[PDB]
């Protein structure tokens, strides 16, 4: 399990931490520009076979953060004081050192500070003749000086360098969603290698949106829907990152939406092994 | 019937204790309650009062001797007047006997009152309920004079004569008077007399359903066998449900949601009670989207509880797109599992077996659906502009504000309910396909019982009063309390966001506070019997339900004292209690009275509890033009700022801090209320104006908050020490702020903030109360 | 489709101190939520280049009916006096109360010289923007003067004076300290090679107007005078994004001013682009 980490060093403030499906729709819309139409459907067949990506997760000066599994909650009492049993459960992200410990059900530590800060900036709308104001709020993720966001890739490198590494240079100059005409989703890219040790067992946490075919073991549910070319997507029941499946490959559902091409929604799981308690 | 006669048999058993502490007859209150129920059957009485004297007479085991005394007395008495069998009336005596021991636990001295559930050293002076003109503060112990117990009985003599002899009608009478009466006179008894008679009735109704007979109760088989079944549920997703609405529906709509959630909370609990054959005594508590019912362990009931749960959740999936979930779990216990055995608390670890089944079920958030992860693309859905639910087109109907927007159908029922809140006296639980129902629950429909109107339905929820005023004789009376203060507008209605802040002190702003009791889940594990937990979850319940109304009405100056207050409390304050659950509250209002209220709630809470539990209030200040889903988002994060630090501390103002970690933001409660005593009466006089000769120097207090901004870029610099001294010199104000002109060598060695760090929040409240 | 991305970089020189504000010193400038350095939003610079280019077209709604179609469907002026969307007049989008020019569909927005570049939503169409106005932050020379003890904001107290009795009514305004340097970045997208030319002529025209007008704030009391110093023109072709092999067309404008770049250097510096398109 040596993962090609893709670091996204932000320029302007992101609209959100990109979900896994925000990325794959961004990547597919890149390859429809820098590779034409037929290479995107070829890209979709590559992720069906072996290739998997993950959701984006923050990083703070090489200290790579990762989602906390839901494997720790049913037996957090078997780990370890009541104040510690809540602040460890309330958390959302764990460090790369501490994500490996909770896969083996070891005692561990939460991070102290979160890198990003969801701030809300007020903007205004002005008519051109009378300069009369019309306020509306707006809110976006604002990252710190060193920090940023990354995500993972595991698969054949001839699919990486052929597809993703072009797309993450085209997506450095048009954003990953949000009001990317205000310089929101823009970044610069550097690639790395990253290693997470997984204990061999039949249960697995998913580092991306699961969208399962069979019912998982323990799952934090998530409802979101996208926007392809001005067309609303229906709300789908993805699972959030860090839920536990047993031998589930996930899936992608093509959607109609009245476009010239079919539109796929990435929900392929990203399994890393986990040790579950009794239930 | 034979069912209900055992239900009142446990409920009316320990009566005789309130006639014992007077001394109308001799001792042995089982002999007293036999005479107290015999003479009530004489005048203005039914026939059961002679027969319900049997239950009070033969408990405590001094009266069932050789199983032989019980028969000859009731050989003369006639059970055929209602059709009771000679042995089946003997059966109900044993069942009340065992339930009289199970709710009690391991257990006369003199006449000690109700010792308080938070400090068992202190006690309650005896008082009535209804939360009006009285705050029961646990004070010094005073054994009650026996002359007081005479007028208690005569008032109870009259109230038992009027009320229908029925299980749901004696409960609001016994809760009215015997709430503050101790059951067993002992050292630090914190078990009330209402609850000890209520759980005695609650268990006896389950022992009848479990299927035990008289000699099985006599044998040791009925205890130490799995026959009881602790149902417990919880709503997970309340704060993500009420507050996630956009900039529509200002405060008539949020106040409608928070009572809509309580309807669903009762529409499930009352569904469990009817389907299992249980009364309202079998509810241990129900507050804040979390209940607990004691029930029987049959194979028959567990078939029913899976039907209740699967029908609730599939309602909560279509009507709300997985925003709210009702996780119901049960666990079979034995009889011995209630009381403490040895030194080990069996009831806590039996509650940990049940709370863990909650924690797993909150993870598998929608498991019993089977169309959950199924995908079917339906043509052309759209979403609501108010609440953001996705509906198919055509179901979106025009609103009650503008015909331009196309809101949910379930929002127009909550705007119309948003106007019917002052014109309201309760709800009526009735069938789904009825006329006049605003809102539907997971099992039934709720008709509004207005100001002028007649109640309709088979069960009638009645808000904030325990007396069946205009209720028919056939109906069931289910009283629920709710924190319900609201400032009325010039009309007869609920205030707006944009009314409260125009009528505020100083500048205009909306003052949201959201605070909650800390370490409360560790507190309810201290209890070790169903008598003890039903009390502690009810006295904690009535603070945020009833006694928070009397604080906002402006009372109890002896208990509270003086708070950090910009102006003295008005007659009709402009405060809108959105939600207040029992562990939690969320109150909006005029932003310089919410500031005054938070120190007025905390002060009264610290004397309601005997100094043992604390609040953590997270104050925010937001403009009227602000969507509520952001106001609850920022304030709850200002809550968890004041929660993870010390759990006894108030957030006051958004304040800048160094990146070291030594400087924590939110003020300790006692530490802040001396910063008001020093800083405020020397720079502020009251009612939004400043002290003498400090006017035309409001530029100064901004400059004094500029020097605080030099402490934040560099904490190590001592540039703030002389700039403090000089700016007070040039303006001639050398007398003000002596704590800030000099460094504190005591504060350096303690590694605590300097006194220029604390001055930000105490200056801004004085500054924002002036127009600034 | 996609051809390449003309990335403009350079420096913004706020010659006279400018103010933006957050509405929360009574009118504080916007800063970062962490470091506290002030900046220019991308929206306060896209919309300001939109207002100034909107008015110029508003005068020339007649003369540009042969160069651009979909201006024959407009007459100059607002639509405030009758609350009627897409009427005969030009500013036909009421956002909350402000009436802004936004074209309603695609095939009229493709010809309209504002909505083609700056972008327009409308109903059923949503023609996206073509420029990407990235934010502007202080130059590392000025990020270091932030660390060198200098104050980067300063309060100006203006007053309001009674005409007869000459009373004083002050107020405060936190501005950015005059003389500062912001480094900007404007990333055009080459969608169509037919009207490749005019969008760079119509963007630099809006900067000729922004250099004479103000950039937000009080402005007419003096708080604008933003000045553009260009440093790099690029092209970033479609060959570049496929492989990453650095063969992008670069035009040197290291000492070129924004009126010395429109025609003084526009045939000159973008001569190398026109062979590649
Ligand atoms: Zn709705
Ligand atoms: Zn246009």
């Amino acid at each position: 399990p040596k993962f090609i980490a893709v670091k996204l060093i932000p320029k302007g403030p992101f609209r959100d931490i990109p979900r896994a499906d925000t990325l794959f729709g961004a990547i597919g819309n890149a390859i429809s520009a820098i590779h034409g139409q037929s290479a995107v459907e070829e890209l979709v067949d590559a992720f069906v076979g072996g290739a998997r990506i993950s959701s984006a997760f923050p990083y703070s000066g090489d200290t790579y953060y990762l989602p906390k599994p839901l494997s720790v909650e049913p037996a957090l009492e078997g780990i370890l004081r009541y104040t510690t049993a809540k602040r460890l459960r309330k958390a959302k992200y764990l460090d790369l050192k501490n994500f490996e410990l909770a896969l083996r059900l070891r005692p561990f530590t939460i991070p102290e500070e979160i890198p990003y800060a969801r701030v809300d900036v007020p903007r205004v709308v002005l008519d051109r003749v009378t300069q009369d104001s019309s306020i509306y709020f707006w809110e976006e993720i604002r990252f710190r000086e060193k920090s940023g966001v990354y995500f993972l890739y595991s698969g054949p490198r001839e699919v990486f360098d052929g597809y993703i590494a072009p797309a993450m240079r085209f997506l450095g100059d048009t954003g990953i969603g949000g009001k990317s005409t205000w310089g929101a989703g823009l970044f610069e890219v550097e690639f790395h290698e990253m290693k997470i040790d997984a204990p061999g067992s039949e249960y697995s946490v998913t580092l991306s949106n699961a969208l399962p075919t069979k019912t998982p073991v323990l799952w934090r549910l998530l409802r979101k829907g996208g926007w392809s070319f001005g067309r609303r997507k229906p709300r789908m029941t993805f699972i959030a990152e860090g839920s536990i499946v047993k031998n589930d490959p996930g899936g992608m559902e093509r959607l109609e939406l009245g476009l010239s091409h079919e539109v796929y929604v990435y929900g392929l799981t990203f399994p890393l092994g986990v040790e579950l308690p009794e239930g | 019937e034979i069912d209900e006669l055992t239900a009142l048999g446990g409920l009316l058993a320990n009566i005789g204790k309130p006639v014992q502490r007077a001394g109308l007859y001799s001792g042995d209150h089982s002999t007293q309650g036999a005479r107290f129920l015999r003479d009530l059957a004489e005048n203005t009485g039914r026939a059961e009062y002679e027969l319900l004297s049997l239950f009070s007479e033969f408990h405590h085991k001094g009266h069932m001797k050789n199983d032989e005394l019980m028969i000859r007395r009731i050989k003369e008495l006639s059970p055929e007047r209602f059709g009771l069998t000679m042995e089946d009336v003997l059966n109900a005596l044993w069942i009340v006997y065992e339930a009289d021991n199970l709710a009690s636990g391991e257990r006369p001295q003199a006449s000690r009152p109700l010792y308080s559930v938070f400090n068992p050293g202190k006690a309650y002076p005896w008082a009535e309920l209804d939360f009006e003109k009285e705050l029961p503060v646990p004070g010094d112990v005073f054994s009650i004079r026996s002359q007081d117990y005479r007028e208690l009985v005569k008032r109870l003599w009259e109230e038992l004569s009027k009320a229908k002899l029925r299980s749901d009608r004696l409960l609001p009478v016994l809760e009215k008077y015997l709430t503050f009466v101790s059951s067993v006179t002992s050292e630090g008894n914190i078990i009330s007399l209402y609850d000890h008679m209520r759980m005695t009735s609650a268990i006896a109704l389950a022992m009848l359903r479990a299927g035990c007979t008289a000699e099985d109760v006599r044998s040791g088989r009925c205890r130490k066998e799995k026959r009881f079944l602790l149902i417990e549920g919880d709503f997970s997703g309340i704060q993500d449900f009420i507050y996630r609405v956009s900039g529509k529906g200002t405060l008539k709509y949020l106040r409608a949601r928070s009572a809509y959630l309580e309807l669903i909370g009762w529409d499930v609990v009352l569904e469990i009670l009817s389907r299992l054959g249980l009364t309202r005594a079998n509810v241990v508590f129900n507050a804040g989207g979390h209940f607990m019912i004691i029930a029987q362990n049959t194979p028959d009931a567990v078939k029913e509880l899976e039907e209740i749960r699967a029908k609730a959740v599939e309602w909560l999936y279509r009507e709300f797109e997985s925003d709210l979930y009702l996780a119901i779990e049960w666990e079979p216990v034995s009889g011995r599992e209630f009381g403490r055995e040895g030194g080990k608390n069996l009831f806590a670890e039996a509650r940990k077996r049940l709370k863990h089944k909650l924690t797993v079920r909150k993870l598998k958030r929608f498991g019993e659906i089977k169309g959950l992860f199924e995908h079917g693309h339906t043509e052309r859905l759209a979403e609501c502009p108010v609440c953001g639910r996705e509906l198919p087109e055509g179901k979106l109907e025009p609103s009650a504000s503008d015909p331009e927007t196309k809101v949910c159908p379930t929002c127009n029922r909550l705007v119309s309910l948003g106007g019917n809140l002052p014109k309201l006296l309760g709800f009526g639980r009735t069938a789904k396909n009825d006329a006049g129902v605003l809102v539907e629950g997971p099992f039934s429909g709720f008709v509004p019982y207005l100001q002028g109107g007649r109640p309709v339905g088979e069960q009638i929820l009645v808000k904030n009063t325990l007396n069946p005023g205009e209720i028919p004789e056939s109906a069931q009376f289910v009283p629920y309390f709710v924190a319900d203060y609201f400032k009325k507008d010039p009309k007869g209605g609920v205030a707006t966001f944009e009314e409260l802040s125009m009528a505020s002190t100083g500048t205009r702003r909306l003052g949201v506070m959201k605070g909650d009791v800390d370490r409360l889940g560790e507190f309810f594990s201290s209890m070790d019997s169903p008598s003890k937990l039903a009390t502690a979850s009810r006295f904690m319940d009535y603070f945020f339900k009833g006694y928070i109304g009397a604080i906002i009405e402006g009372k109890f100056g002896y208990i509270i004292g003086d708070v950090p207050s910009l102006r003295d409390w008005p007659e009709e304050p402009d405060i809108v209690v959105v939600y207040a659950g029992g562990d939690d509250f969320f109150i909006v209002g005029a932003w310089d009275q919410i500031f005054e209220l938070a120190f007025r709630v905390r002060r009264a809470f610290n004397a309601y509890t005997g100094g043992k539990l604390t609040l953590s209030v997270g104050l925010g200040y937001f403009d009227e033009r602000t969507p509520i889903y952001r106001m609850a988002d920022v304030v709850s994060e200002r809550l968890d700022t004041a929660k993870d630090e010390g759990r006894n501390r108030v957030f006051v103002v958004g304040r800048s801090r160094p990146l070291d970690g030594k400087h924590k933001l939110s003020y300790e409660w006692n530490h802040y209320e001396e910063l008001w005593r020093t800083y405020a009466p020397r720079i502020y006089a009251g009612n939004g104006r400043l002290k003498g000769k400090l006017e035309s120097k409001k530029g100064l207090l901004w400059k004094l908050l500029e020097i605080r901004e030099l402490y934040v870029r560099d904490p190590n610099d001592v540039r703030w020490a002389y700039l403090t001294a000089y700016l007070l010199g040039r303006h001639g104000l050398s007398d003000l702020f002596p704590e800030l002109v000099g460094i504190d060598t005591k504060a350096v060695e303690r590694k605590e903030p300097q006194p220029v760090y604390w001055v930000d929040g105490v200056l801004k409240i004085v500054l924002m109360a002036v127009r600034r | 489709r996609f051809y390449g991305k003309i990335v403009i970089k350079g420096k913004i020189k706020a010659v006279t101190g400018l103010h933006i504000g957050s509405q929360r010193i009574a009118n504080p400038v916007i800063k970062d939520p962490h470091t506290g350095l002030p900046y220019i939003p991308g929206s306060s610079l896209k919309g300001r280049l939109r207002s100034l280019f909107e008015i110029l077209v508003n005068s020339r709604l007649g003369e540009w009916r042969e160069k651009y179609p979909s201006l024959a469907n407009y007459s100059p002026g607002s639509c405030r006096p009758d609350n009627q969307e897409n009427c005969g007049k030009f500013f036909n989008r009421k956002i909350n109360r402000g009436w802004i020019h936004v074209c309603p569909d695609y095939e009229t927005a493709l010809a309209c010289p504002v909505c083609r570049l700056f972008g327009a939503s409308g109903k059923e169409s949503n023609f996206p923007s073509r420029i990407i106005v990235r934010d502007a932050f202080l130059t590392k020379e000025w990020e270091e003067k932030w660390r060198a003890g200098e104050a980067i904001t300063e309060a100006k107290i203006e007053v309001g004076i009674d005409r007869v009795t000459s009373q004083a009514n002050p107020r405060t305004n936190e501005r950015v300290v005059a003389g500062a340097e912001f480094e900007f970045e404007i990333i055009y997208n080459v969608e169509n090679t037919t009207h490749w030319r005019d969008d760079i002529k119509n963007l630099l025209t809006a900067m000729a107007l922004l250099e004479d007008s103000y950039l937000g704030g009080s402005g007419s009391r003096g708080y604008g005078k933003v000045k553009f110093i260009f440093d790099s023109f690029e092209f970033r072709p479609l060959d570049y994004y496929r492989t990453g092999k650095d063969e992008d067309i670069v035009s040197i404008d290291a000492r070129e001013k924004s009126v010395s770049d429109i025609l003084s250097g526009f045939d000159s510096l973008f001569s190398e682009v026109e062979g590649k398109l």
